[PDB]
């Protein structure tokens, strides 16, 4: 079900030291790869410096995403005006029953998707004039356009596979959360209950409130990464104060083997 | 009684580029000099949203406040006929003035642009017509433009649309350029940009024949 | 094309005074990509602060984590704060112990 | 307040054919239900005048009297800027509102017709533009019409007018027929009536070359 995407940025007046243009590249919800104008060079990231990865490998990365910058760099030249930009692009590609890959390869500017490659005609698309620009930039290139398509239709797929033998141990990693659920007194005859999840990955799970037993639906979700790959999540719900020791959180989550109930 | 309301649409070349910004503006006049704070709120097809920004007091000489609220609105959004609205509360005003705005809804229509030069008569004198019909259209938001040699051109001016009897619009643009520019030839390209345009623009030409 | 960032503040592992943790100030959603995000102790910034690459979701919103290694203790206050364009003036968003 | 009022002008094909009646109207609306009696009133550049006649009680769903006075005004007289008055007094108003109107005066401009055939692009469809651009002219007001073979045609719109940069007025017109009819040769003939027209009208001719 994992899929392997890109995230391609450029912006047109970077604030100084910073980088123009950059990647980040990531394994399901996994960030493998790094790399941005400044510095030039694909990295990988977190546990990916320690994958078993055959040589070669990142400076086919590196040239790959060296003719993304030049593409994206040369996308505001098209565009013309003053105003500053952002042009963001998400490519990748995903594994399908039948030993099969599905692309992905769309792109927005200024925050608001815009423009498409479509791998059929092997051309990029979209109907905004914006995008009608660009897509011309881009057309009429040192064939930009079959790069394009070996990435997405060869290169991607062949890269997701790689990484799928050689990485099982990071994709395959399973850590249950701690849990803690506690009352705050809010308001006039009103308290807050929220249940906190802490350190877990896959990202993947569900909170939940009962109230003797029975359902009380699931109040304000918030979600977020911790600094290490893992994450957190917690839900909160209002409450009637001094009712608070009725109610009990659930708790579903991949790295459990049934789901949990989380007391006061 | 209190004050009163005015709720204008985006900018129709604002609406089909982004790199423009479309404003959906809110203006408030006649408010009491007494009671000068208002309540704005927003809402995108019933549901609020956070993203307003309210100008500050630009009084009149008339001795009424007047207010502006500004909410940038999506691209895409507008024109999938999402519906829009300014709620103005003010203690000037017992209950509150409700004014909903939207895209002139219904199937839009591709506009059909054609060109068309200077007539006879005209060329006797120093200076010529370069019209521009377009017809065919739906709806009346629309820009058009002139441009000439890469470069765009200024003598010009554009009737706003009428209804043709088929329920599209259609308009005239009456370029106007020297003789002269005309004879060497130089050619001139009227561009239009509309929602239904494919790739919401184009353009077209014009030149001695 | 101009969206307001979401901040949450919250520790990696459960909060016990005196034990070693890492705070997490997690900005979110924001458009444009330009953002300062500073964490406060006790009202003033911390200087061992580090943060993950700036990223963006399948809706084009960026994001972005910020942390800093700590110690927490009953006495200390901690506080996330965020400029960016859409702010009037530096939202600070004050570290809830429960969430 | 009290009720309020509004004063249109004479019809520009009324004001420069003889034969139609050209009728500078008084309209007044919001009038009380309690006080429905107005006296209405009439200036000619200053002096009063007694060929006023007034419309009876015409009212409307909304509880609100409509009342309103004709005034057949000269030919002649309008077009030498004569300035015309609707004084109305009510009980319902405490004071007299007055309206003056006139022709939009200044310099007025020989207006400048040409035809436009349709353009290349556009006959392949079975439907064709016949353009007529009207330009140069003051003022605003202006009679515009189609003619075919003696006699006059339906199919058409027109828009109005917009302001020229050189500070006189242009206009377009267009009108459809079917292809065939053009095709075989039938000559179309774009009608003007406008102020400054030399004899008050003019009309020019489009077909088949
Ligand atoms: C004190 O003075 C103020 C103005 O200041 C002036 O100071 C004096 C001293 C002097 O110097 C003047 O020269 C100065 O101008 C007064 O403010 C004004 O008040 C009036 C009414 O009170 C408002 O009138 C409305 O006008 C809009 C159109 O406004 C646009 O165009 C104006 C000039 O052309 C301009 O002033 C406006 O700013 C505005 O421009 C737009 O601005 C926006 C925002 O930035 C831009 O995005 C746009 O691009 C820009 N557009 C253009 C073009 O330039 C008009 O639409 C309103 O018409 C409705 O209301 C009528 C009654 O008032 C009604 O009869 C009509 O039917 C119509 O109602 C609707 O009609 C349409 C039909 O399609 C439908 O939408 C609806 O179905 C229908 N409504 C129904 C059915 O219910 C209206 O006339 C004026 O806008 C306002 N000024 C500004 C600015 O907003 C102030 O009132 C005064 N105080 C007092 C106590 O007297
Ligand atoms: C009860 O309802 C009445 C209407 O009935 C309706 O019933 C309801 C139930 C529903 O069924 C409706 O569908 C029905 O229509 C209300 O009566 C109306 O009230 C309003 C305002 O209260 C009047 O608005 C004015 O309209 C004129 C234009 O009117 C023409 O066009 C209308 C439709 O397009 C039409 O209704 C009119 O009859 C009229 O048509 C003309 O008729 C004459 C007479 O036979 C013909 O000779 C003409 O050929 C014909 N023309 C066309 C075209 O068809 C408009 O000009 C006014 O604008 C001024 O006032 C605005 C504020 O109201 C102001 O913002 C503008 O600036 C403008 O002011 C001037 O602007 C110009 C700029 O060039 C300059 O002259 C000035 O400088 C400037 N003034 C300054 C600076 O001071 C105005 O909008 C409406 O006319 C009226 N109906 C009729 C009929 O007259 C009734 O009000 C309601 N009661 C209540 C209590 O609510």
């Amino acid at each position: 079900h994992l899929s392997l995407l890109y995230h391609l940025t450029a912006v047109s007046s970077p604030a100084p030291g910073t980088p123009a243009f950059w990647v980040s590249g990531w394994l399901g919800p996994q960030q493998y790869l790094s790399y941005n104008s400044l510095r030039g060079e694909a990295e990988p990231c977190g546990a990916w410096v320690w994958e078993n990865q055959v040589s070669w490998y990142w400076e086919k990365e590196t040239t790959d995403l060296r003719i993304k910058e030049k593409l994206f760099l040369e996308a505001f030249k098209a565009l013309g005006g003053k105003g500053p930009y952002t042009l963001q692009g998400l490519l990748g590609c995903e594994l399908g029953p039948d030993n099969t890959s599905v692309p992905t390869a769309k792109f927005a500017l200024n925050g608001e998707e815009f423009m498409n490659f479509d791998l059929k005609q092997g051309t990029w698309g979209g109907d905004w004039p914006e995008a009608l620009a660009i897509s011309q930039r881009w057309q009429q290139q040192d064939k930009a356009a079959n790069k394009e398509l070996t990435f997405l239709l060869f290169s991607c797929p062949h890269r997701l596979r790689e990484h799928l033998e050689r990485g099982r141990g990071n994709l395959e990693w399973k850590e249950p959360p701690s849990m803690r659920l506690k009352a705050r007194p809010s308001s006039p005859g009103f308290s807050v209950l929220t249940c906190s999840a802490f350190s877990f990955y896959p990202p993947e799970l569900q909170l939940r409130f009962l109230r003797n037993g029975l359902a009380a639906g699931t109040g304000q979700g918030d979600f977020g990464p911790n600094s290490d790959g893992s994450f957190h999540a917690s839900s909160s719900l209002t409450v009637k104060s001094g009712d608070e020791h009725h109610y009990c959180c659930i708790v579903q989550h991949a790295g459990l083997a049934q789901p949990l109930r989380v007391e006061l | 009684g209190g004050p009163s309301v005015f709720l204008f649409p985006p900018k129709p070349k604002d609406t089909l580029y982004i790199t423009r910004e479309p404003e959906v503006t809110c203006v408030v006049v006649d408010v009491s000099h007494e009671d000068p704070e208002v309540k704005f709120n927003w809402y995108v097809d019933g549901v609020e949203v956070h993203n307003a920004k309210t100008k500050p007091r630009e009084e009149q000489y008339n001795s009424t406040y007047r207010v502006v609220s500004v909410l940038t609105v999506l691209h895409q959004d507008w024109l999938n006929g999402k519906e829009y609205k300014c709620k103005v509360s003010n203690k000037a005003l017992p209950a509150p003035i409700e004014k909903t705005i939207s895209k002139a809804k219904g199937q839009p229509r591709e506009p059909q642009v054609y060109t068309l030069p200077p007539s006879r008569d005209e060329l006797t004198k120093n200076q010529v017509s370069l019209t521009c019909l377009v017809k065919g259209f739906y709806p009346s938001d629309i820009a058009v433009e002139w441009e000439s040699n890469g470069q765009p051109e200024n003598n010009y001016k554009t009737t706003p649309p009428v209804l043709d009897s088929d329920g599209s619009f259609f308009l005239y643009s009456k370029l106007t350029v020297d003789k002269s520019r005309w004879q060497q030839g130089n050619v001139f390209s009227c561009s239009v940009m509309h929602e239904a345009l494919h790739n919401h623009y184009t353009q077209k030409s014009l030149s001695l024949s | 094309i101009q969206r307001t960032p979401k901040i949450q503040v919250y520790s990696r592992h459960p909060a016990e005074n005196g034990k070693s943790n890492f705070l997490n100030c997690y900005v979110s959603g924001f458009h444009p990509s330009d953002i300062e995000v500073d964490l406060l102790k006790n009202g003033e910034r911390i200087e061992k602060v580090e943060h993950s690459d700036l990223s963006f979701s399948k809706d084009w919103s960026f994001y972005l984590l910020y942390y800093t290694e700590f110690t927490p203790t009953e006495k200390d206050e901690y506080a996330c704060r965020v400029n960016h364009v859409t702010l009037s003036q530096p939202k600070i968003v004050k570290w809830d112990r429960d969430m």
